[PDB]
């Protein structure tokens, strides 16, 4: 039941979404290992994503989280990058979303730097890279990410 | 996939090295987020 809606580049919804994507770039301690060396994108397409199902699903476990948390969802806007990007828009997250192995648990990994998402668009560590070329480095093949709306509630803080 | 931390509803990783860092997020229950937007991309190379 999904369906994609393009945005018009003049669109402030668009603007405001590719800002977010091109602003939280930062340098990685890999060198662009993962994920490439870039300071910034070139943002080919933004596509809402519309499913009501999906939808009434996040709001309900939302509201659930909020009556636990004083009517606080501590709702963020995240993003996330995997192979698996066209499965979650059709299907939603679910336990094969997630990093089994990940510093924090098996569990379903968010940034705030769009860039720390880039380096998982072809799996853990970039994987082998773009399947064309098998280049972790690519700057030819199109990548998608996912920029998500994520329930945290009471969110444990793990330091670094 | 594991529970959340007792008491809570997710972890957050909170970088305590790298100065420039933001943080990251996990969820254990994949209906605490939804997939507003597909972004569609090329990383640029620097000039
Ligand atoms: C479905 N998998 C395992 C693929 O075999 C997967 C693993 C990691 C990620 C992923 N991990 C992150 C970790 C951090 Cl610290 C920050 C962001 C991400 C992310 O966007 N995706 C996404 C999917
Ligand atoms: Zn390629």
């Amino acid at each position: 039941g999904t369906i994609l809606i393009d945005l018009s580049p003049d669109d402030k919804e668009f603007q405001s979404v590719e800002e977010e994507m091109q602003s939280t770039v930062r340098e990685h301690r890999d060198g662009g290992h993962a994920g490439g060396i870039f300071n910034r994108y070139n943002i080919l397409k933004i596509q809402k994503v519309c499913n009501k199902k999906l939808w009434e699903r996040y709001t309900h476990r939302r509201k659930e989280v909020s009556e636990e948390n004083h009517n606080h969802a501590n709702e963020r806007m995240l993003f996330h990058g995997s192979p698996f990007v066209n499965a979650i828009i059709h299907k939603g997250f679910d336990e094969r979303h997630a990093y089994i192995g990940g510093m924090f648990g098996a569990g379903i990994y968010f940034a705030e730097n769009s860039s720390k998402s880039n380096q998982y668009v072809y799996g853990i560590g970039g994987g082998t890279g773009c399947p064309v070329h098998k280049d972790r480095s690519c700057y030819i093949c199109h990548r998608q990410l996912l920029f998500c709306r994520v329930t945290l509630g009471k969110s444990f803080l793990q330091f670094s | 996939m594991a529970h959340s931390p007792p008491g809570h509803h997710s972890v957050t990783g909170r970088p305590s090295v790298n100065g420039l860092a933001l943080a990251e997020y996990v969820i254990y229950r994949g209906e605490q987020a939804y997939p507003e937007y597909l972004i569609t991309y090329q990383i640029m190379r620097p000039e």
